[PDB]
């Protein structure tokens, strides 16, 4: 009432990696925009 | 004007500052947007999947 | 027109502009875009150009 760290490490690491997975969504990886209303609405599907 | 997209739009309370062009969401997904002509916010919850 | 070494500089603002009327005036001998084909032009906007 006044110590469940190992459970709390738990609930956390899972939280951490959902954060990092969906923070990736906008990254370029080498790409002139992150979106795709960007690329497709300003190029030819060539 | 450009932001193209997909879901539900809803009258927001969000204050946008003015000069606060849209909203942006923690893990970087658009969330509100001003009509260009009213000048109003608009909250755009996603369609529903599952 | 302009000289090349001094070559002139618009800047337009608020406007309709029309980008598939400017490609078929029917005299050109290039018109090559890079970033975005001309006729997907229609439908964007922009802050300056
Ligand atoms: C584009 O035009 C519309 C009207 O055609 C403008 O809407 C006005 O917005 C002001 C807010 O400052 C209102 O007080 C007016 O009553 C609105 N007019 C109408 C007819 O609704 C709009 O502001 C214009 N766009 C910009 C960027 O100014």
């Amino acid at each position: 009432s006044s110590a469940l760290g190992k459970l709390q490490d738990v609930v956390n690491q899972n939280a951490q990696a959902l954060n990092t997975l969906v923070k990736q969504l906008s990254s370029n990886f080498g790409a002139i925009s992150s979106v795709l209303n960007d690329i497709l609405s300003r190029l030819d599907p060539p | 004007n450009g932001l193209t997209g997909t879901g539900v739009l809803t009258e927001s309370n969000k204050k946008f500052l003015p000069f606060q062009q849209f909203g942006r969401d923690i893990a970087d997904t658009t969330d509100a947007v001003r009509d260009p002509q009213t000048l109003e916010i608009l909250d755009i919850t996603p369609c529903s999947f599952g | 027109f302009a000289s090349v070494y001094a070559w002139n500089r618009k800047r337009i603002s608020n406007c309709v502009a029309d980008y598939s009327v400017l490609y078929n005036s029917a005299s050109f001998s290039t018109f090559k875009c890079y970033g975005v084909s001309p006729t997907k032009l229609n439908d964007l906007c922009f802050t300056n150009v």
